[PDB]
């Protein structure tokens, strides 16, 4: 049932041109967020928005603009990868490259061995998204604290000496340089 | 409203 696009800090305008190319090249279904279905996210600023982590997390094509100024002139979908934000976000091309070279449904293994995390329903982003994300990174999460050895976000509780305590960034970096971070900068107070 | 970046 179609492959959905999804853009990113857009411009109006080139927001409006999106709209028309994809209205006259066909093939993909506008949607506001990165889903299941999305397989490319256009962003007109190079930018870490939720869009755009979500859709490395899925194995997406993360594309600037320019992929559609081109595609329109060829009329029709031209090749992704010399448009692909590899610099800003070095995981995407590798995501990307596991996710077409899986065999059967893709699903990240980012964060196959770590622990069971707890997310702070505090975080940012949202402890909804942020545990997608997780989830999409072969995470684990469970809603209690003390099932956890890796806690994410704002967090007052009794702090235990075995536990780790991390900002979202240890997370979001994780996810953007695909190779899990060390956690020793990201240690909360 | 832009979307935030994190």
């Amino acid at each position: 049932p179609t492959r959905t696009l999804v853009m990113t800090s857009m411009p109006s305008e080139k927001q409006n041109v999106v709209i028309q190319v994809v209205d006259k090249l066909k093939g993909f279904s506008i949607a506001p967020d990165v889903c299941e279905t999305t397989t490319h996210v256009l962003s007109g600023k190079p930018l870490r928005t939720l869009n755009v982590l979500l859709g490395i997390a899925r194995g997406c094509w993360v594309l600037s603009y320019d992929w559609v100024l081109w595609s329109l002139e060829l009329g029709h979908w031209i090749s992704e990868e010399p448009f692909e934000l590899s610099h800003h976000f070095p995981a995407a091309p590798l995501c990307r490259s596991e996710c077409h070279l899986s065999a059967g449904p893709y699903r990240g293994t980012l964060f196959a061995d770590q622990p069971v995390m707890f997310v702070s329903p505090a975080s940012s982003p949202p402890v909804a998204k942020l545990c997608e994300l997780v989830h999409l990174c072969g995470g684990r999460v469970s809603q209690v604290p003390r099932q956890a050895s890796i806690v994410i976000g704002p967090y007052s509780g009794k702090k235990k000496a075995t536990v780790k305590y991390l900002s979202e960034k240890w997370v979001l970096d994780s996810i953007t340089q695909h190779k899990v971070c060390a956690p020793e900068n990201y240690l909360l107070s | 409203q832009a979307s935030q970046e994190y």
